């Protein structure tokens, strides 16, 4: 994901290499940048 | 009333666009004629806007003071280099005249494209509406846009001895500076040739 | 454009490519890649300065020594104004749609 | 492209407005997880080094791009040159807990020690600016007999609510540097 | 061995045509790249022949006397006006070198298109055959025709600071005036750019 | 085999023209990617070493076979003997960026440091001859406290538009050397 | 391709070992050497 480029899977488990995430119940500026108005507002002549 | 016009890689956007007046035709006439025997070339790099100061409209200017601009003009770009390289040319004109004041001025301008305006009287200024024209009324707009094709007795013209089109701008109502109005209005032209065609390339000077 | 409703103006933005000295007059800059607009109901106008270069990537600085003014000039001109004496035209800048930025480096000044 | 500039909607303009064409982009160098996943050195103390990411200088790459965010999440990677045995305690531990080897203690091997530390804070994310010098949230602490070099590396970095970046302000029109080039 | 080559509205016919040497490619590489963002224009009016006196080949000229012509040259036509109007250009070259004597002369010329000929030695003139080349042997021909594309570290070049191609002409056997031969041979060049492309138009001086 | 020698078409003649037979060839030693994929030493500077391939001597194998081309593409492999920590910056970076360890910095381990560097130039290919001492295009720069030995190695080498190679010019009819052989 | 002779695949990914190529839209002297006229021009007797 980050600056890692090994193709062999890790020797240690995921429980010991990183902190494990917890669910309850990128990423806004990607949608805010993708929703940018790109065209023209008026009536294009020529 | 927002309109964006584009020629080449040049763009002009206005927000007081009452419309575009197509004069005498909407399309171009037949380009490849029997007088040049198929030796023509279209120059796509020459169809783009150039700017020209036209005059300054003040309160002392009464009815009928004209400004005449014979097209083509002194041009330092590619289109000027087409005239010193080729003998015969052909183009229409896309003329966009601006007169920026504010909406608290009065008066009215009439811009018009006249073919072969070699002599003009006073009284026939009264019938300058017979030509492709728009009014510039600071109450409503500050932009006039007139598109027009090539006319002439020949289908190709040599521009060093003959200039077929003349942009005339006439005061039909004098300028007022009612208490919030602008004191004078500098009038500008924004012209771009359309569908240019050249033939008969010259020898060089080098 | 942040002027009043009785203040009108017409502006011109132009791109001078590198190779000769940049223009001083809008009639000289009319032969560039330019865009002209005027004020009205819509106050903001966005112009997209294009990437024109010989190489497909351009440096973000000079070290100290000497380049003249490479990658050209951005030229803001006004064409006309009506009672716009002393009002403000504010301008923002942002990345384009195909803007990309590569080869990370640390020099100084956080 | 005209618009309502005061509405603050994002409006982009292209070169296609004047006859160009927009090209393809490769933005794999400006994403957050890639650019923050590299070591940055901090000035260490003599023995006890509280591990928080505001020891990074603000003019560095990882320091300024870290301080671009309001909130962040990361695991930590540390590389330490030290004398004696290096000892780590998590967040919330006393300082006397730094004197015990039952806590994670890497014995000395030349030239340095590189170890991975998890996120041990009681908060869901950390902060670069706290309204309230922020609160005592950190990645624990380390100590040795003496610490000579201390490097950080943020991995699985996430950022929230961006804040300003400031470049250096030039005295003349352009900020000029000596870009590396051959003499001949 | 009759060959007629044509560029634009310019024609060149030879009757001693040993062939056309296409150097380094027969077709053009990809023009629309990511460095100009689609703002290109092809100028069809600039691909035509221009002439240049090159040197005069006499008997006193021994082995290895070169004449170097960096392309592009001083050009007073349309192609010269493309360099003062646009920032970035791209073209190949169609080079046709003539050395007219008669079939009773001897000696031999080697014409070659060298990319970035910034420095040349004596001994490596011995390997000038490694470049796109033809021989001019007055026993057989008086015409050499070499066609070559654009090369460079960039796909568009700015010609006011960098000239990628160099036409080098070298005496590989000295000229003889055996009793019916011509006393000297004036050597001429006939060059035409191919597939020109411009980008980034300049401001004017007017 | 007679032909038109001035037309400059490639014409090869065989031994089969006089009753021989042409044999099979193994040309795996004269291809470009194989012969340029080996280390060549250059004379380093004291601290700052701008990494361009025209520091190679023109009489070496990789130097002369490199200068046989007009244009080339390669990734780079460097092996450095140095004191202190070796720091690399890419193409276009300032020289003060050589003073920061956030840039790729290989810490000292005996006897040398061997690292792979990508192609970081803004050009599609580089040049051995530029018309215009060529332009400032290179593979970045390195520095340490002092650099004692510096080796290059071109990998994935591509060459374009060949240029002359010159052998040594003998004084007598043949250039004679002492080829290695046993005394007895 | 070059002077590499390992049969085990690389530990690092291709994104981190080399620079990645980009397509747009050996090799000339191979075709120029293969197009060499090899026979005889005249009429071979005996």
């Amino acid at each position: 994901s980050g600056n890692t480029g090994s193709i062999i899977n890790n020797y240690y488990m995921q429980q010991y290499q990183n902190s494990m995430d917890t669910q309850l119940g990128n990423d806004w500026f990607s949608k805010l940048a993708s929703s940018a108005f790109s065209g023209l507002f008026g009536a294009l002549l020529a | 009333r927002i309109l964006t016009t584009r020629n080449g890689h040049t763009t002009s956007t206005t927000q007081s666009s009452v419309g575009v007046t197509y004069g005498y035709a909407t399309t171009e006439d037949f380009v490849s004629g029997p007088n040049t025997s198929g030796l023509e070339t279209r120059v796509v790099q020459a169809e783009r806007f150039f700017k020209t100061h036209l005059f300054d409209w003040v309160t002392s200017d009464s009815f009928g003071r004209c400004h005449l601009l014979e097209l083509p003009t002194d041009h330092k770009g590619v289109y000027g280099s087409l005239t010193d390289s080729y003998a015969y040319m052909r183009n229409g004109w896309d003329v966009e005249v601006t007169a920026v004041g504010n909406q608290f001025n009065g008066g009215c301008l009439l811009v018009a494209m006249v073919p072969e305006l070699c002599s003009i009287n006073k009284r026939e200024l009264y019938q300058l509406t017979l030509f492709p024209h728009q009014f510039i009324n600071p109450r409503t707009n500050m932009t006039a846009h007139i598109t027009v094709p090539f006319v002439g007795v020949n289908r190709y013209d040599q521009y060093k001895v003959h200039k077929p089109w003349t942009l005339v701008v006439m005061v039909v109502a004098p300028l007022t500076v009612n208490t919030e109005g602008a004191p004078q209005i500098k009038v500008y032209a924004n012209i771009a040739p359309t569908n240019v065609h050249v033939a008969g390339e010259f020898p060089s000077k080098e | 454009f942040t002027g009043p409703t009785d203040a009108k103006a017409r502006y011109m933005i132009a791109y001078a490519p590198p190779g000769m000295e940049p223009p001083k007059t809008p009639e000289a800059a009319a032969h560039c890649i330019h865009a002209e607009w005027d004020t009205g109901l819509n106050s903001k106008f966005t112009f997209s300065i294009p990437y024109l270069s010989a190489a497909d990537y351009a440096y973000t600085a000079s070290d100290t020594a000497e380049t003249t003014n490479v990658q050209g000039w951005v030229c803001l001109f006004q064409i006309t104004h009506g009672k716009a004496d002393g009002d403000a035209l504010v301008v923002l800048a942002s990345a384009g749609k195909d803007f990309e930025l590569r080869l990370p480096v640390d020099a100084r000044t956080q | 492209t005209t618009s309502a500039g005061e509405s603050a909607d994002p409006v982009t303009a292209t070169v296609e407005n004047y006859g160009g064409e927009t090209q393809v982009q490769r933005r794999q160098h400006t994403d957050v997880s890639f650019i923050l996943d590299r070591f940055v050195k901090v000035t260490p103390k003599d023995q006890i080094n509280v591990l928080d990411l505001m020891q990074t200088p603000a003019h560095t790459l990882v320091g300024a791009l870290l301080r671009t965010a309001t909130y962040y999440f990361a695991d930590l990677e540390v590389a330490v040159k030290h004398e004696g045995n290096l000892t780590w305690v998590p967040n919330g531990a006393p300082e006397t807990a730094l004197d015990n080897t039952t806590n994670p203690t890497a014995y000395h091997k030349a030239p340095l020690t590189r170890l991975a530390l998890p996120y041990t804070a009681p908060h869901r994310v950390l902060a670069t600016a706290y309204n309230g010098l922020p609160t005592s949230f950190n990645y624990g602490a380390i100590k040795a007999t003496r610490v000579t070099e201390l490097l950080y590396r943020m991995k699985r970095a996430e950022t929230y609510c961006p804040r300003p970046l400031l470049a250096i302000h030039p005295s003349e029109a352009r900020h000029k540097q000596k870009i590396v080039a051959p003499v001949k």
